[PDB]
RNA sequence: UAAGGUGAUAUGAACCGUUAUAACCGGCGAUUUCCGAAUGGGGAAACCCAGUGUGUUUCGACACACUAUCAUUAACUGAAUCCAUAGGUUAAUGAGGCGAACCGGGGGAACUGAAACAUCUAAGUACCCCGAGGAAAAGAAAUCAACCGAGAUUCCCCCAG
RNA sequence: AGGGUGACAGCCCCGUACACAAAAAUGCACAUGCUGUGAGCUCGAUGAGUAGGGCGGGACACGUGGUAUCCUGUCUGAAUA
RNA sequence: UUUUGUAUAAUGGGUCAGCGACUUAUAUUCUGUAGCAAGGUUAACCGAAUAGGGGAGCCGAAGGGAAACCGAGUCUUAACUGGGCGUUAAGUUGCAGGGUAUAGACCCGAAACCCGGUGAUCUAGCCAUGGGCAGGUUGAAGGUUGGGUAACACUAACUGGAGGACCGAACCGACUAAUGUUGAAAAAUUAGCGGAUGACUUGUGGCUGGGGGUGAAAGGCCAAUCAAACCGGGAGAUAGCU
RNA sequence: GUUUAUUAAAAACACAGCACUGUGCAAACACGAAAGUGGACGUAUACGGUGUGACGCCUGCCCGGUGCCGGAAGGUUAAUU
RNA sequence: UGAGCCUUGAUGUGUAGGAUAGGUGGGAGGCUUUGAAGUGUGGACGCCAGUCUGCAUGGAGCCGACCUUGAAAUACCACCCUUUAAUGUUUGAUGUUCUAACGUUGACCCGUAAUCCGGGUUGCGGACAGUGUCUGGUGGGUAGUUUGACUGGGGCGGUCU
RNA sequence: GCUUGACUGCGAGCGUGACGGCGCGAGCAGGUGCGAAAGCAGGUCAUAGUGAUCCGGUGGUUCUGAAUGGAAGGGCCAUC
């Protein structure tokens, strides 16, 4: 018996795979508990247009992204000014609504969660490289300047 | 009765032929059992008195439609 | 429509009527006890016993009406269990039972014939059961034909013992 | 035609041929009112647990036969002008 | 009537009167008869309705061969000196009759088989609820007391009231004989007989249904004949028999 | 005690007693296509089937045949494939 | 665990010899601190010659036209063979368990002043049991029948062309 | 000794049967053996030694072949 699994299913697939069962199991057990569906030419349809869709808006967020990408090392040098003492040292920080906000307002709108730093802070007087998340495969760098007001 | 709800099968009649052609009335029933079906659209379940055959016909075509033709019919379930 | 009438055995009695409510014939109404599907419950048919609502120059008890079951629909209500669903009450509408044959369907003999008998026959007959109509059933080709063509179904005559 | 009348009646009586008749209810036709139903045109759509199959039966004049066709109790199971 | 043969002491009939058994339909062939004749005749139906229409068909004028096929011939065989069947006989449609076929098929008659009903008011077994058993006997267990014993055992008298116990009416049954046998009676009467507190007997009502019941079992009983009840139906079963 | 109501009352049937055998309870068994029921509101000291027939003294030998019970290695063997 | 497949690892005494030469190709640096040589020892194979391999120790090397040899370097890499082991997959077989079909003639709740039924909870079972279709065996329990004629009656014997 | 006449197709005319059948047969055609030849041979001195039909099997076949070409099945001949 063709069925189309709702859930993550062991030993048979995953959601929207079509599998051959017992007919046994899905009457009794997959079907009534809503981990799958019968695989009939109604829903098979409705599943590779879902497939269709999904594959659809996945490669225009990856061209929306990979166009973000671009846009991040196109600044390639963004200004911050902070308050800093002598040596250098910030008194305050140079955080992820500090770099996020600095770059909405350069141009690319990036969020505060898309920020990427890796041990610090930016607690110093110089130049520094930030990495971003735009996608969870996609990478981008800036250097930061960190001009003391 | 011994009366499939879903297709209507029911026991007919016929022969047993032996090897020196004699024939004896006899029956064929249908393969009957009572099932509890889960029904999503009522948070209930529904035990029908089905054939095998009838329980492949709910297979393909889905409890709710099976049941509608029992609503039509004025058969209770 | 009428000069005669009040059915019969069946007289008699007391009466009705004759120009138009005598009678008689036809159309439509009224009344139509009790038993019987029988239906308020019961029951050994023509009987026994109720509930509710109404009446009483007598408002005791009797009279009168309603109250069966099932199906569909609606309203109110309402469990296990939160919702729901089941269940419950009421109302509206329908059914029920009877009866010739023909008709569609579910079951389905045997004697008999085979000069015995089992395959076969009798025969899808007799019978039992369900359902329907003035008819029923069937019916507008996934039909035939034979390279030509026909054009639903039903019935009759041939083909042909 | 036929029946009756004290025996066998065209002309005695009731009829018969023919010609007619309804206040009322009802059947069937058309005409017509009303409630409900929908005509025509264009673009579509074209009946799946089905057809087919294995097993057991039944129906076909046809007794499984070399046996097509139909139905299906049981197990299965397409194509898509 | 049946038989080789019946006065036969074989069958049948008391007598009379009335009734009572070779039919009917459709096929088929033959004879008679009629029409038409190498043709004859239409069926359903139409109808102007016993007319007329309708020739769909059917029989016949051609056969031979399994057939293809050939054809006054053909088949057989490689082929017949031949041989088989044919060619030289008029048919067909009515009407009447003789036979046959399918039908109850000349009439009457089984014992039975199948189907659907009606019956446990008789009787069998059981279920519920009621009733009956005069009179007379026998005297179990147990108990008390006395004797006895170391104690028990044991023993006597009394008490007690068991039992498909005994004798015997009602009641239930039915062993023998006579009578009766077109009875008083489709199973009895009379004289005797067995049981008679029990596995007893009986009233009222209930339940089991026909290949079924019930049976302390005899194939007993199931409404006066039960190795398969009764009634209605298949039904005019069939009857090489009388 | 019972029995052939209506030609047989007996030595026949029954009987207490004995034995074999089945039956773990939704029992075996029996009436029922089934549902339901009896067995039994019982539970192996119970319930069914079969035979024998108080009691006393007893009940020997035979498993080849037929019936039954147990066995799984091999041979043969159905639908199915 | 029988049979097919898949990455990847084992395994090869013609003779000239550093020496138990795997065929054919890319063919001048690979293998290494994600730690070799050399020693100590465990296990498996075996033609007791020696190969593969685990762990420890050690610490700056085993290496190429370098000459043999039909055919090359254990510097390395790709399709594979002689054969063998083990991870992935397919349909079987066998076992264990599970729960969710199905059974419940355990207890409980509700419909419900109900030893039926239904729904619900819970416990016990559980893909067993049971049932449908098919199939082999058994089956006087039931059923329909057969079980000859001749004959100095019939039967027995004998006979039947 | 040599051989396959234990031939194939037919058959005037008879016999014996209720019938189904069974039997005897010279001669004709084709082909054959034996004999120099005339000739003889269609089993065995003769008379027993047998089983109808149906159904089915095998081989052969200018037959049939359900639209048509095939095929299946049927016919015919031989045989079980
Ligand atoms: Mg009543
Ligand atoms: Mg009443
Ligand atoms: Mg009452
Ligand atoms: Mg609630
Ligand atoms: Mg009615
Ligand atoms: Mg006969
Ligand atoms: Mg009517
Ligand atoms: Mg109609
Ligand atoms: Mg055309
Ligand atoms: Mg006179
Ligand atoms: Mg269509
Ligand atoms: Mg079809
Ligand atoms: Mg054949
Ligand atoms: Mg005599
Ligand atoms: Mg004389
Ligand atoms: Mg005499
Ligand atoms: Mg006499
Ligand atoms: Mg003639
Ligand atoms: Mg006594
Ligand atoms: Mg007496
Ligand atoms: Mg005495
Ligand atoms: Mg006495
Ligand atoms: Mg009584
Ligand atoms: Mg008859
Ligand atoms: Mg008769
Ligand atoms: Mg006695
Ligand atoms: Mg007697
Ligand atoms: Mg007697
Ligand atoms: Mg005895
Ligand atoms: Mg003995
Ligand atoms: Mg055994
Ligand atoms: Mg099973
Ligand atoms: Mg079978
Ligand atoms: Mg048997
Ligand atoms: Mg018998
Ligand atoms: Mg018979
Ligand atoms: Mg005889
Ligand atoms: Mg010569
Ligand atoms: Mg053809």
């Amino acid at each position: 018996m063709q069925v189309i699994l709702l859930d993550k299913v062991a030993n048979l697939g995953s959601l929207g795979d079509q599998v051959n069962v017992k007919a046994g199991y899905a009457r009794n057990f997959l079907v009534p508990q809503g981990k799958a569906v019968p695989a009939t030419k109604k829903n098979i349809e409705f599943f590779e247009a879902r497939r269709a869709e999904l594959e659809a808006k996945l490669a225009e967020v990856l061209a929306a992204a990979n166009a973000r990408a671009e846009k991040i090392n196109a600044l390639e040098t963004v200004t911050i000014a902070s308050k800093a003492g002598d040596e250098g040292k910030l008194f305050g920080s140079i955080g992820t609504r500090d770099i996020a906000d600095a770059v909405t307002a350069a141009g690319v709108e990036v969020a505060k969660s898309e920020v990427r730093l890796p041990n610090g802070v930016l607690r110093t007087t110089g130049e520094h490289e930030v990495s971003f998340q735009v996608h969870s495969e996609v990478f981008a760098k800036v250097i930061v300047n960190v001009v003391a007001e | 009765s011994r009366v499939c709800q879903v297709t209507g099968k029911r026991p007919v009649t016929g022969n047993n032929r032996s090897h020196a052609l004699n024939a004896t009335k006899r029956r064929f029933l249908p393969n009957l059992h009572s099932h509890r079906f889960w029904v999503e659209s009522e948070k209930r379940f529904v035990t029908l008195r089905v054939s095998a055959k009838g329980m492949r016909v709910i297979d393909k075509k889905g409890i709710d439609t099976v049941l509608a033709e029992l609503r039509a019919r004025g058969e209770k379930y």
